[PDB]
């Protein structure tokens, strides 16, 4: 279950 | 002390605002004056206040159980209600039904916060819709408080509302009337509270948002909401919201447009076994499937207007249907690149090999896939 | 193997009713599908309750299959109103309905317990009557009681007369009705788990309900009650308990009688009980013309309302459990209610009254009565 | 909270 590639965050 | 009379429906409505938005803290404050009747409820996070027309036979103030006052006014027949403060009790009469409720000392009740200066105004139905659209995407985990908000960015007459839980990102842009064209603002508001306010039925045409003006925007730590004699304040979140705009693709290697109602139904159908639903897009059709041989499998083929090479991609079915229900349009466009990268969902109302440029919309729901087994 | 075709609505109606009656051994998670001739049988058994539904189906190839009931129930409910094709191939069931295709794992049929035989039919009555009567009486049952006797509905049969009763020690509900008896002298008194019965009568509906306890000297002897109608049948085990005698609690007359409107009393109770201490009680002060309904205490709040009453006898103050009282009022299914009092901390009798002094006042005969114990004033 | 006067029962 990857996150969205929010930087930072993920 | 205080003595007044007003219609039940009006009374219940005013008490309703305070109840839907909220020891001594169990009380609501009733105040009678030339400006009619005010009902105030205090909480350290959210305060709420409603003012209505009433016959103030005698002016004053009294503090009574909020929960009890709400239950009673909700149940009362639609008749005039008479309220008389006699001693440390409040008499409430409506038809032949009589209530005598205990009071608490009014001086004990904490002062409600003052609303910041007005920042702008939008129609109430638009406010209600836009907040329910993006609120679905907020996190509900207080160990990640930076996800439990709705971002409100104000740039003049443009408002952008956003929320994410790291898996979906919902963004709604809308036009409103600002206090001035150069007003600027980014604040983060607790999502549950704001979603609650948006559906509490403020009534009337208008919602005014109060965050302050100029450099003093957000400085009070409060969002004010008001309109139709009602108002509330909500404590702002201190966390920073993620930079989200760069996650919005400008082009897609494949694009699918589908019927929203029938995709939602098929997902509910196939998910009856699963987790994740899998989607096999090809020209003209998509196979939606779920399950595994150990517990059972389901699949359904749906019509799709598809541009691009075939793509197999999987989603959390709950997150997917949340997104589809947030569109408020008859059709959906999916913007894709690969099976491990966000899918962009856009509302659609009823050419070559690519890549295909994104079409601009005032709403987007960006959804991260899950990996295939 | 087994492969058949039938319309969705029929399939779903049959499957749901097996799943509403069922509703330990992991093999009991399954439901049996059997196709023979031109009919489909759907069976479930839990050792306490069995349920079986028969429907018309295109049987392309006879046979049997055991699949998850919960899953089959969920799917057939969520299916479009289209024809459903079912095909058993290997150890899997394929279900097809339009563009939707399902493949479910099976379980071996040999492990499924045999469903008990229904007793001989004892009598029949209209399903609507049965549904109403049972829902009327079941409200008084000590459902979820740890004393098994109170968890039952008593069924007394004498020829064409059926008497249904239930109690939880605080209210007693009694319903008498007429049915078509298998013979004029059939006689029986059994005790049936109330929740199972209420659930059966609820999904019961069709035109006829048939009750199967047996006949002659063998009525009740099997320990099973069969309920059937509209292609459906179920069995429930009888309770092995004796029911209290209650007829001696139904007076010939009353020291006071109060008659009033059911709808307004129910609402007034809802309203004043808003301040009742733990909802423990509401007070009723009866007098000529009027009754004052009150609740609560000065520490949380007080409430009262005066209602019109057709009242006979001397003034009377009596208190009730507000929930037990509204349960009884709602069980009347009539516009008006009479309260018969003997007073002195004895039960009150609630009877249904249709829209159209000094005493004692003779009781009026009715086919339904709800006996309600007062509570003591605090 | 008295019960009904069922014998046995109360």
């Amino acid at each position: 279950v990857p996150t969205l590639p929010l930087v930072p965050x993920g | 002390d205080l003595t007044f009379r007003l219609l039940r429906e009006s009374f219940a409505d005013a008490v309703s605002w305070v109840a839907k938005n909220l020891p001594v803290l169990s009380g609501v404050l009733l105040t009678g004056s030339d400006n009619g009747l005010t009902i105030s409820g205090f909480d350290y996070e959210v305060s709420a206040e409603a003012q209505v027309g009433a016959e103030i036979v005698s002016p004053g103030s009294v503090l009574v159980s909020g929960r009890l006052l709400s239950d009673i006014t909700r149940a009362l027949p639609n008749k005039p209600v008479d309220v008389h403060v006699e001693g440390n009790r409040v008499a409430l009469t409506c038809g032949n039904a009589r209530f005598s409720l205990p009071t608490m000392p009014v001086e004990d009740y904490p002062t409600l916060p003052t609303l910041p200066e007005e920042t702008g105004l939008l129609p109430a139905e638009l406010f209600a819709e836009a907040i329910s659209q993006v609120a679905i995407a907020a996190g509900r985990d207080d160990t990640l408080p930076m996800l439990t908000g709705i971002r409100v960015e104000i740039l003049g007459e443009t408002v952008v509302l956003a929320a994410t839980d790291r898996f979906r990102l919902a963004v709604r842009e809308l036009k409103w009337s600002a206090s001035s064209p150069d007003i600027e603002a980014a604040v983060l508001v607790p999502a549950k509270t704001l979603a609650e306010a948006a559906k509490a039925g403020i009534g009337g045409s208008d919602v005014r948002l109060s965050l302050g003006t100029g450099p003093g925007v957000g400085k009070d730590g409060l969002l004010g909401i008001s309109g139709n004699g009602k108002r509330s304040t909500t404590r702002l979140l201190d966390a920073e919201f993620p930079k989200f705009r760069q996650l919005l693709p400008t082009e897609h290697t494949a694009v699918a447009t589908m019927d929203v109602a029938e995709l939602i139904e098929a997902i509910k159908l196939v998910a009856l076994v699963a987790a994740q639903v899998r989607m096999e897009f090809a020209d003209g059709s998509v196979r939606l499937s779920a399950g595994a041989d150990d517990v059972g499998r389901a699949e359904e083929d749906l019509v799709v207007d598809y541009a691009g090479e075939p793509l197999t991609i999987a989603f959390n079915p709950t997150y997917l249907t949340d997104g589809l229900s947030s569109l408020r349009s008859e059709r959906v466009s999916f913007g894709f690149t690969t099976a491990g990268k966000p899918a962009l969902l856009r509302p659609v109302s009823g050419n070559g090999n690519g890549p295909f440029p994104a079409v601009s919309t005032d709403y987007v729901y960006l959804l991260m896939p899950v990996r295939l087994p």
